[PDB]
RNA sequence: GUAGGAUAGUGGCCUACCAUGGUGGUGACGGGUGACGGAGAAUUAGGGUUCGAUUCCGGAGAGGGAGCCUGAGAAACGGCUACCACAUCCAAGGAAGGCAGCAGGCGCGCAAAUUACCCAAUCCUGACACGGGGAGGUAGUGACAAUAAAUAACAAUACCGGGAGUCUGGUAAUUGGAAUGAGUACAAUCUAAAUCCCUUAACGAGGAUCCAUUGGAGGGCAAGUCUGGUGCCAGCAGCCGCGGUAAUUCCAGCUCCAAUAGCGUAAUUUAAGUUGUUGCAGUUAAAAAGCUCGUAGUUGGACUUUGUGUUACUUUGAAGAAAUUAGAGUGCUCAAAGCAAGCCUACGCUCUGUAUACAUUAGCAUGGGAUAACAUUAUAGGA
């Protein structure tokens, strides 16, 4: 059982800090792996888009999920971003500016979308929320 | 509405006012005019006069 | 995946456009008939 | 260095823990449509308001009634709430704090008092009395619903000077009225 | 830094001075002189916070330099002043004279004198020693050096210095059953007797001071002012008298107070 | 360690000589930090977890090092000297450079404002009552954050209820007169000068277009088994899931719901008794070392007074920065705040107020001696 002793002090102590790392939680936070990511601890990020893809819904859905391959502008990475809403597509183009963000699920990935963590926010410097409802055009042309 | 406060000031006569009052509430009162000045091309004059000695100081324009 | 179809329904959806009614009151004016509508006089929005 | 970095502020209402119970929303829209408040942000810092009240009495009553704390601060926290009609003379215990609810401080509010004296023909009527500068509290022209009135100066609640409903002039309403009267 | 410090903060300056946090970025920094910066009264702060003679920083400089306020008998023309315990401020053209004493709360509170004992103060001695060529002289802790003292006087013994003559007039042991004074602490302001003095060898001596209704309470010999042999202070106190009331109590009169004002 | 040298002075600080020591599982030494420390901040039943570049205090630096003069004080950088790195001007012989001050620009980026006015307040400085102060203040930009608070009120009709009847309550871009600030503006006031606020002549509301938004409506989770479109497509969906021709879930209209001048989306606290000291688990769910010995560590039976051995513990006290936190007083119109104010009507008063508590651990000092630790005991070197 637990260690209870009045000078049993630094036991208690040490055992606990050997312990934590047994958490998913607390290693994720204290390893430092987290400077590794594509976004380096950062909440969103700008990058180039690189091509317009489409990825097979996992199942049991059945669908083409359109995303874009960016590279980042920061550290020259390339992630994959989901592009949602209907149409959405069309007013992103290869070689344009967009503001990435995560999924919601902090790294992890979400729905039946396969290994995809990211969605883009804006292009161009406009939001896709903006274009989707035709509040703004994308400035060009 | 209805109602103000302030504070005032009764000096025994003008010449004591002019010694211990403010200038800026000489001016509100008439007792005294105001010199207008820039106080930033009072600072660029002061930079351009000390690069000079004696007594051009301060025909430098 | 082929991506032609991007935005294929939200094209081919009829466009209606929205009707012009009177507006409904704010602030505590909102929270007076939105009271009275549930304590002085099914669900709020049924097919009734 | 900025002076004004050191002027404090602080918060006044905190949200529910739990944002869609039905039973809340019930009670919450009975208090809010009876004392015609503006929002549920109204209620909210009301009852963070008594929260704090509360949080103090217990804190006393948990020292010994000995405790010379206990006695001096007991004695402020019952003569704050004598001074605005929320406790009475034969309530003078913190046991009775413990007792107070949010109905106790929105009958003190200004709007309440407006209507509840007769000034107003509903509770809606005096919020727009009160914001509209037609009260005063004493002297002092009040146009704060929130106003919470102490029992000392709920009897001086009346018109302000310069209503239309206090002696003052007509309104622009009737005032361009009566020129057009005067016109044909 | 890489030298003196010539700023005050106003957040860093001595609570008991009650600046508003809101008045300013800075407060007056105390020049040197015979009290400590954290023990002392600024002249600007005594001509417009306390006395309300000047509106701003400004007109305190006025007053001053128009010789019109006196410190221990001698004109000062110094903003920053530190005018200290026991000191004495004379504003002829008003007629007024003041002495620096606590209330009961700590805070320096200036007391008004009549003519008659405006010529005199009382100062602590510090230490006494020899000087060149062997002169004996005694040194006080509001700076003042006076030599050729009388033998009986020694360390924290306190003297009557007239103002005018600039000698001792008269002199205070430090033993137990005198009235003296807290001037430092938790309980600065307090007067009452002492009654005890506890010395620890390498350590500090504690007193304990016993209220003249009986409160006892303990300090340093460093915060203990001797004002009068036996029981009655040689300077007139303030209206509290150094009686230090409870927060209850304190409640107490002013809710009396409310009923008949 | 000894003797010197140097220093404002102590000291291997340095030199000569001598000795072989010093630290370490009670973690030395080394490594990592997207590490300046603290006062504090967020969240907190309690315990706790996380944060702390930034206005108060302490330290450190001025592109990187080093060196130094002057001086009471600097190893100073809005001082100098050199090197290195950058970079300006040149008549090409030279010369001058340091914004992590204020503003401003480039770059970097998810990420941050005017190349404004003034020493009037706060205070600092000089030979100085007077000069100076991008310290500091004022205004501009400013949905970081915080406070108060509009977007309608009432009456009469028509319509619809409740307690044939009649009192009360609810709806309508119906009909009526009332109210009023957003705005606008004489003015005064405000201010160093302006500006805003406060006050106020005139003007200023009916679809009072003087038009409230942001997210939702299968469940979790408040709100539709509505209508049209699409047909495992397009899309939605934090999770479970929805969509394959009769979609409560997608795209729309309508209606409804939540919060509301705000609301949605993308590290950390809570939930987490899923880090467990309080307070979790280990037969089978993840988890008893194959077995025993064993040092450090941790833990150790009872007994001594009831009726100058050394410590821990406990009690009280002293000392303790402010600001923040808690909290007393006080009607800034309320409030977040602020530290003010109040009283009467004189040449003023209340000595007006500007309380108090909290503040680990270590250290200092009194009282207590149960519990507990160490030390000690018979050739008494005993009293
Ligand atoms: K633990
Ligand atoms: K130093
Ligand atoms: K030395
Ligand atoms: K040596
Ligand atoms: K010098
Ligand atoms: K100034
Ligand atoms: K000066
Ligand atoms: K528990
Ligand atoms: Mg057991
Ligand atoms: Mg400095
Ligand atoms: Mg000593
Ligand atoms: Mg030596
Ligand atoms: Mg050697
Ligand atoms: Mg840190
Ligand atoms: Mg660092
Ligand atoms: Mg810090
Ligand atoms: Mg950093
Ligand atoms: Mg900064
Ligand atoms: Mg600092
Ligand atoms: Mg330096
Ligand atoms: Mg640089
Ligand atoms: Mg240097
Ligand atoms: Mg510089
Ligand atoms: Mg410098
Ligand atoms: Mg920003
Ligand atoms: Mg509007
Ligand atoms: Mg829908
Ligand atoms: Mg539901
Ligand atoms: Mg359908
Ligand atoms: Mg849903
Ligand atoms: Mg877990
Ligand atoms: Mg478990
Ligand atoms: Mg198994
Ligand atoms: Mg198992
Ligand atoms: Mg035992």
């Amino acid at each position: 059982g637990k260690t209870r002793g009045m000078g049993a002090g630094r036991k208690l102590k040490s055992h606990r800090r050997r312990q934590r790392w047994a958490d998913k939680s607390y290693k994720k936070s204290h390893l430092g792996n987290e400077w590794k990511k594509p976004f380096a601890g950062s909440s969103h990020a700008k990058g180039i888009v690189l091509e317009k893809i489409g990825i097979e819904a996992k199942q049991p859905n059945s669908a083409i999920r359109k995303c874009a391959r960016v590279q980042l502008i920061k550290n020259g990475k390339k992630i994959a971003a989901f592009v949602p809403n209907d149409g959405c597509l069309n007013y992103i183009e290869e070689n344009d500016e967009v503001l990435i963000a995560g999924f919601g699920r902090k790294g992890h990935a979400v729905g039946d979308i396969p290994g995809v963590r990211f969605k883009v926010v804006k292009v161009s410097g406009v939001s896709l929320l903006a274009l989707f409802k035709e509040k703004k055009e994308k400035p060009r042309s | 509405g209805g109602k103000s406060t302030g504070f005032g000031l009764i000096y025994d006569s003008v010449e004591n006012a002019k010694k211990y009052e403010p200038k800026y509430r000489l001016i509100r009162n008439g007792l005294d005019t105001k010199v207008e000045k820039s106080r930033k091309q009072m600072k660029e004059r002061k930079n351009r006069a000390k690069k000079v000695r004696g007594v051009k100081k301060t025909k430098a324009g | 995946g082929s991506l032609a179809r991007a935005g294929k329904v939200r094209g081919q959806t009829p466009k209606v456009a929205k009707q012009d009614k009177k507006k409904k009151p704010r602030g505590r004016a909102h929270k007076r008939m939105q009271y009275n509508r549930r304590f002085v006089t099914r669900g709020p929005n049924s097919s009734e | 260095v900025h002076v004004s970095f050191y002027r404090n502020y602080g918060k006044t209402f905190k949200k529910p823990r739990r944002p869609y119970e039905k039973e809340r929303l019930d009670a919450e829209l009975k208090l809010v449509g009876e004392y015609g408040l503006r929002c549920k942000r109204e209620l909210w810092r009301v009852q963070y308001a008594l929260s704090r009240i509360r949080n103090a009495a217990r804190m006393l009553l948990t020292l010994d009634e000995k405790d010379p704390r206990r006695i001096f601060e007991g004695e402020a926290l019952l003569r704050r709430m004598n001074r605005y009609g929320l406790l009475d003379e034969s309530q003078n215990k913190l046991d009775y704090v413990l007792a107070l609810t949010v109905e106790n401080f929105l009958e003190r509010r200004l709007q309440t008092l407006v209507f509840k004296t007769g000034m107003a023909k509903s509770i809606h009527h005096a919020r727009v009395l009160i914001r509209q500068r037609h009260i005063r509290v004493g002297r002092q022209v009040v146009n704060v619903a929130s106003f919470m009135v102490r029992v000392d100066s709920q009897k001086h609640i009346d018109f302000s000077l310069t209503s239309p409903f206090g002696g003052g002039r007509p309104g622009r309403v009737k005032r361009k009225n009566q020129k057009s009267a005067a016109k044909k | 830094a890489r030298g003196l410090k010539k700023h005050l903060k106003r957040l860093n300056a001595p609570k008991h001075w009650m600046l508003d946090k809101l008045g300013g970025a800075f407060a007056p920094k105390p020049s040197s002189g015979p009290h400590k910066s954290r023990e002392c009264l600024p002249l600007v702060i005594i001509l417009r916070n306390r006395l309300k003679y000047a509106l701003t920083y400004r007109e305190v400089i006025s007053i001053l330099m128009q010789r019109q306020v006196m410190v221990d008998g001698k004109v000062r023309t110094d903003k920053t002043y530190p005018a200290g315990f026991m000191d004495v401020v004379t504003i002829p053209k008003t007629n007024e004279s003041f002495r620096l004493l606590y209330d009961t709360k700590g805070r320096f509170r200036l007391h008004s004198l009549r003519d008659e004992e405006a010529k005199f103060k009382l100062c602590k001695v510090r230490s006494v020693q020899f000087g060149q060529k062997g002169i004996p002289y005694l040194n006080t802790y509001d700076g003042r050096t006076i030599r050729y003292p009388d033998p009986l006087i020694k360390a924290n013994d306190t003297i009557k210095l007239d103002l005018d003559s600039n000698k001792i007039v008269d002199f205070i042991k430090f033993d137990v059953g005198n009235v003296v004074m807290v001037t430092g602490g938790r309980n600065r302001g307090r007067v009452g007797i002492l009654k005890n003095r506890e010395k620890h060898k390498g350590s500090f001596e504690t007193v304990h001071i016993q209220d003249s209704q009986g409160h006892e309470f303990a300090t340093r010999l460093g915060n203990v002012f001797t004002l009068g042999k036996g029981s009655k202070p040689w300077v007139s106190l303030p209206k509290g008298k150094g009686i230090k009331l409870s927060i209850i109590e304190e409640a107490r009169k002013r809710m009396a107070a409310q009923s008949a004002t």
